[PDB]
């Protein structure tokens, strides 16, 4: 593979070169939320993000070295976590706000519109406040993104070992940019650490979070893309 | 297959 | 506090020392199993076990010095992935099997004795086949686990920079045992990676079990204790 | 909670 000849600054180079863009909401100012309304823009603006998803995926280097039921299964299984970090990265310069799109910042109280968000919305919050308190690079942020596309779904399958080399070859690099930031050697593996550990929590609000879709999608509140209900049956 | 379709393009 | 005292060994020797015993099940082999059946088993098992979790829990460095109520937000996140990693490392020697007992050892194929069981049997498993790849040390499992305890709740909140700090502590001991074991740096990095998305896998298996649980539950197949009940509505 | 009264003692 050629991924794994890149050195430490040629592959954050990749990753912050294939950054997807910070999409718009469908948002109207003049209409204040029901409950479909703000579920339609959310799962609206979902489905227009997964499509510069997969785009971004096969840009991940050793992403393409995977055959092809591989990608689909390591992207149906992160594609909410992978949402949800960027949703959480975009936050962080919004205190106690999540924007979802450049016109569409909603905070705790937004989220009671719909049922069982708020409890969500906190989780996606208390994640943004540690990104902060953290102060989260954006090169850490395209490294732990990339580790959540080929980690979260390889134990639920050589591929698995070519994995493994990517995955070492990210942690590589993690430790590379806090070596060059100044970090000593134990701040450097307390800080791998401490990044690491926020991905068990990112796989548990994207659990939380696709439970709440197949709610909203069998009490039928808002119809679904046909994509979209297709990543939502992949966890059922 | 609609998963599919997006990573052939 | 006096967990952040504690030199490396100390560390190790402390949470070594703290391990719960391994219990047996009141299962007997001349039975076949109903659905029912199982399901009491393995939840009978799971009760017994949080009782000496409880225990293990005031034991871990760090712990106890936490406040009554978020010493229960902790445990009430972690249970189940602190028994599914315990289950997890019991079973490394046994591959394609899961340990739940001594006398309690099942496959994949008993698993579909409960629906949807073998699922989460499948996801058990994969962990464990995982751990026996990496050729998991006890020193590094009791490690992992108590990292479970204070990180799997931490977010779901001083108390946070005192945990954060046992977590850091606990993150230089995992360093410190693979520098004795003659690993270079760059192989404790990678290795001390490797161990930590574990853990997302299994807060994973713990999410996916708990709804299987609150699902037996409300289909009265057969009932659970109290306390595994007062754990099941945390969730 | 009876996990309150086992963590009390
Ligand atoms: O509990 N559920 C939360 C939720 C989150 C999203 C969502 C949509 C777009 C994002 O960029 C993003 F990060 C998240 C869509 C639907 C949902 O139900
Ligand atoms: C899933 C599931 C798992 C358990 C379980 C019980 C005891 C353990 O040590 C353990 F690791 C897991 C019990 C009931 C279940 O439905």
């Amino acid at each position: 593979s050629l991924a794994l000849s890149l050195t430490a600054d040629q592959m954050v180079s990749a990753l912050l070169d294939a950054e997807p863009p910070i999409l718009y909401s469908e948002y109207d100012p003049t209409r204040p939320f029901s409950e479909a309304s703000m579920m339609g823009l959310l799962t609206n603006l979902a489905d227009r993000e997964l499509v510069h998803m997969i785009n971004w995926a096969k840009r991940v280097p050793g992403f393409v070295d995977l055959t092809l039921h591989d990608q689909v299964h390591l992207l149906e299984c992160a594609w909410l976590e992978i949402l949800m970090i960027g949703l959480v990265w975009r936050s962080m310069e919004h205190p106690g706000k999540l924007l979802f799109a450049p016109n569409l910042l909603l905070d705790r109280n937004q989220g009671k519109c719909v049922e069982g968000m708020v409890e969500i919305f906190d989780m996606l919050l208390a994640t943004s406040s540690r990104f902060r308190m953290m102060n989260l690079q954006g090169e850490e942020f395209v490294c732990l993104k990339s580790i959540i596309l080929l980690n979260s779904g390889v134990y639920t399958f050589e591929e698995k070992d070519h994995i493994h080399r990517v995955l070492d070859k990210i942690t590589d690099t993690l430790i590379h940019l806090m070596a060059k930031a100044g970090l000593t050697l134990q701040q450097q593996h307390q800080r791998l650490a401490q990044l690491l550990l926020i991905l068990s929590h990112i796989r548990h609000m994207s659990n939380k979070g696709m439970e709440h879709l197949y709610s909203m999608k069998c009490k039928n509140v808002v119809p679904l893309s046909d994509l979209l209900l297709e990543m939502l049956d992949a966890h059922r | 297959k609609i998963l599919h379709r997006l990573l052939q393009d």
